[PDB]
DNA sequence: CTGCTTATCGGTAG
DNA sequence: CTACCGATAAGCAGACGATCCTCTCGAT
RNA sequence: AUCGAGAGGAUG
């Protein structure tokens, strides 16, 4: 994200959330977290169609 | 082509930051490629800031 | 490598052996023009490549904001001013080495502590 | 400001890593086959090799760049002149001999209209379209050598949004134009009569 | 627990700072590649674990 | 007056946006491990680059019209945030005065 | 492993580097062509003693166009190979129609040198070009040469 | 003192200013 | 993302 | 030294793409 | 009544 220098390979840069749900997420953290969850929906959305094509 | 976008850029951005050149128009200086695209297409998403 | 072009018609050159006297002669399939040879190197492939690594470096880079800035020292001028980055040779197997460009001298240097470098 | 003439162009590169000859061709709208870049340049109006390479590669040092272009050059020694550079561009049917000059006057304005309609679509521009077609090539290669990555497609700023305005346009244009030749079709039936 | 809390973050402290060290190895090319995998890869792996393993 | 510049996605490429106006360029203490801070406050990555061009308005502003309905969205596992977003739009209320 | 061995890891290595596919392409720094005419006195000065060895006449040409192959000191350590084994497999492929040389592992620059040989005597017609068939051999060389192991087999791992 | 920079709160006034102007469907209007 | 479609490599009779 | 009549590659595109429910809206 | 389009609900 543009709030980062280029070629930064450490945790904070590439999607590791230090803080716990209780302490709360930080601006970058949240987006990243968002970035993955988004994958969660993707599958249960149209990867089910295959799973159900199999059964049939 | 242009030669020496040291000032060309900074008198492109100074003009936009006065309202002269439309604040909606985007201006991309690329040091590492030696480029300068300029955009005025209808359908560009921007924000602040 | 380097190959060359002809004057007069300006096309590409295609090497030929000098039967009689044992040497090399470039020429174009346009007119007749023939120069002699430079270095005996005709073709080079390379599969592993050390250039493409440092690409883009200007006299305008020491202003680019989207690039880190660290506590190194110039082998030559000693100013702690610099920017750096990993090989812009975006191949799959490349090393993860840093490339420091001095501001106060525009001298270019590396992190690598083994391995020789000739820029 | 010119409707929606989506006329698409593609610069290809034949043979995968380690093939024999890596020949470079292109998709040209309204023609049947892919056509070697060198002939395309010639058909424009840059005739000599080694000036050809001056619209493409931009640093007469980086050689691997230059070396990659060899086989393209060696593809177009079969065509060397302004004139017949457009001859190859002729095969899209059979002129049957009837159109020998006129297939040029077909190939001539195909590189006025369909080939890169932006940059301009006017008559007297060729060195505008070459340097660019020479810029499509510097990118194509400047990837194959693996010096910069493949182009991302989910990048947001390189997509657009058809909001309500241009929507209406893409519609109104169409409808107005349809009304436009409704009048034409009513006129051919006037005089004929008067009328009024 | 307060003193427990300190300890958790103080165990994402050293389990992040172990990464800044392997990064600062690979960047000065000492990181030797595991037979079979790319350099960048052995690194990519080295870290992923170091972070998971910190979390657990 | 030159305080704000409408920034596009592409142009987003060449910039270095700060996150918090105040705590992204004051001075050094340094605060990373030094006595003392609030144990209960969260752990902010920090500012470590200092060559900025821009600065972010307020983070919260990455969110959308239904998303800003959530309270503490940054304490929920994402899908929860997204999940609600779909319901705020079948929830019942004052849909217009007229 | 063979039941006749169990936890001898030195055994497992033997198997690994007799299974793992290794193309010549995977150990080549830079494949280059040269015009070298005088086979006894090479124009390049990096090879001043190769080229000074080669003890022929024991026993007991020619070829105009060279072909060089620099090899990495690096991946010689990983996949286990003495320069010779390389050389012989190269020759084994073409047979008696290409000369072949190489430096020793001890040296600083590891290199190969080859020259096309040698169709004369009972002929037919069209005697020209040759430079095109030279490249198609440096091309066959990289992408059709095996060195050790079976094909279809990439990285091989020592899992316990 | 008019010299000193923005801080925490002050950021928000800038936001309100924005919506005061463009409202909310600005794009769809514009 | 299979089974059927359509063009080259070449080991033997002619 | 040639067609010969065979097999194999280099691919022709291919019919497919979860379940059951609730609303609203425009056209034959 | 019919065909075609969209929004949502459960597996999420
Ligand atoms: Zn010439
Ligand atoms: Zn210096």
């Amino acid at each position: 994200l543009p709030h980062f220098s280029k070629d930064d390979y450490s945790p904070e840069s590439k999607g590791f959330v230090e803080n716990s749900y209780l302490r709360g997420l930080t601006p970058q953290e949240f987006f990243f977290h968002a970035m993955g969850g988004r994958e969660g929906l993707i599958d249960t959305a149209v990867k089910t169609a295959e799973t159900g094509y199999i059964q049939r | 082509v242009h030669r020496n976008p040291a000032r060309l850029m900074e008198t492109l951005r100074t003009l936009r930051r006065k309202g002269d050149i439309n604040p909606e128009v985007s201006m991309i200086r690329d040091i590492r490629e030696k480029e300068l695209k300029i955009f005025t297409d209808a359908g560009r998403v921007y924000r602040p800031l | 490598t380097t190959f060359r072009f002809c004057r007069d018609c300006n096309n590409m050159l295609y090497p030929r052996e000098d039967k009689e006297n044992n040497r090399l002669l470039f020429e174009c399939r346009t007119c007749s023009y023939v120069e002699e040879a430079g270095s005996p190197l005709v073709y080079r492939h390379e599969l592993i490549t050390n250039i493409g690594e440092t690409a883009g470096v200007v006299q305008d880079i020491g202003s680019d904001p989207t690039l880190p800035r660290s506590d190194r020292e110039c082998p030559k001028c000693h100013s702690r001013e610099n920017v750096f980055f990993q090989s812009q040779q975006r191949r799959k197997d490349t090393s993860m080495v840093l490339f420091f460009v001095c501001l106060s001298c525009s001298h270019i240097f590396t992190s690598d502590q083994k391995n020789k470098r000739t820029q | 400001k010119g409707s929606r003439f989506i006329s698409t162009l593609q610069v290809k590169l034949y043979g995968r890593e380690g093939s024999s000859a890596r020949t470079i061709k292109a998709t040209l709208p309204y023609i049947k086959q892919d056509i070697p870049i060198v002939i395309i340049f010639r058909a424009l109006g840059i005739i000599p090799d080694g000036e050809i390479l001056e619209h493409i590669c931009y640093d007469v040092n980086d050689w691997q760049m230059l070396e990659m272009l060899k086989p393209c050059v060696e593809d177009g020694f079969v065509i060397q002149d302004r004139e017949t550079a457009l001859d190859f561009i002729g095969r899209r049917g059979t002129a049957l001999g009837i159109k020998k000059e006129k297939r040029i006057q077909y190939a001539k304005d195909i590189l006025q209209k369909e080939f890169l309609p932006h940059i301009t679509q006017l008559e007297g521009f060729e060195s505008r379209k070459a340097f660019f077609l020479g810029y499509m090539i510097n990118r194509l290669l400047l990837c194959a050598l693996d010096r910069k990555d493949q182009d991302d497609r989910d990048h947001f700023g390189k997509k657009r949004l058809d909001l309500a305005g241009p929507l209406l346009a893409q519609l109104f244009k169409t409808l107005f134009k349809k009304l436009t030749k409704d009048i034409f079709r009513y006129m051919q039936r006037t005089v004929e009569e008067a009328h009024d | 627990d307060g003193p427990t809390m300190r300890e958790i973050t103080e165990t994402i402290a050293e389990a992040k700072k172990k990464v800044l060290d392997v990064t600062k190895e690979a960047q000065a090319n000492l990181l030797t590649a595991k037979h079979g995998m790319t350099l960048r890869e052995s690194f990519e792996d080295n870290v992923v674990r170091f972070l998971n393993e910190a979390r657990d | 007056e030159g305080l704000v510049e409408y920034i596009d996605a592409e142009e987003e490429e060449s910039i270095l946006i700060a996150m918090q106006p105040e705590d992204l360029e004051p001075a050094e203490a340094n605060e990373e491990n030094d006595l003392d801070v609030d144990p209960a406050k969260r752990i902010r990555v920090s500012h470590h680059a200092t060559t900025f061009t821009h600065c972010e308005i307020h983070p919260s502003m990455i969110l959308g019209v239904a998303a800003s309905i959530i309270p503490f969205p940054d304490h929920n596992q994402s899908p929860r945030n997204t999940y609600q977003s779909a319901m705020g739009k079948q929830a019942m209320g004052v849909f217009l005065t007229n | 492993l063979e039941p006749g061995h169990a936890a001898d890891q030195e055994q497992a290595k033997l198997i690994r580097s007799a299974i793992e596919h290794t193309t010549l392409k995977s150990v080549t720094i830079a494949s280059e062509i040269y015009y070298d005419p005088d086979p006894r006195s090479t124009v390049i000065p990096e090879d001043e003693e190769i080229i000074q060895l080669h003890f022929s006449l024991l026993d007991e040409q020619q070829s105009p166009w060279l072909l060089r192959l620099e090899l990495d000191r690096a991946a010689m350590n990983d996949k286990d190979l003495t320069m010779g084994q390389v050389g012989e497999r190269i020759k084994q492929t073409f047979k008696n129609d290409l000369f072949v040389i190489w430096s020793e592992d001890n040296d600083e620059k590891l290199i190969i040198r080859c020259r096309v040989v040698r169709p004369k005597s009972l002929d037919a017609e069209t005697e020209a070009e040759e430079d095109h068939m030279l490249k198609k051999i440096e091309n066959t060389m990289l992408e059709n040469i095996t060195l050790r192991g079976v094909e279809n087999i990439e990285r091989v791992v020592m899992m316990k | 003192d008019e010299s000193a920079p923005i801080t925490a709160e002050d950021s928000w006034a800038v936001i309100s200013a924005f919506f005061r102007e463009k409202g909310l469907v600005s794009q769809q209007l514009d």
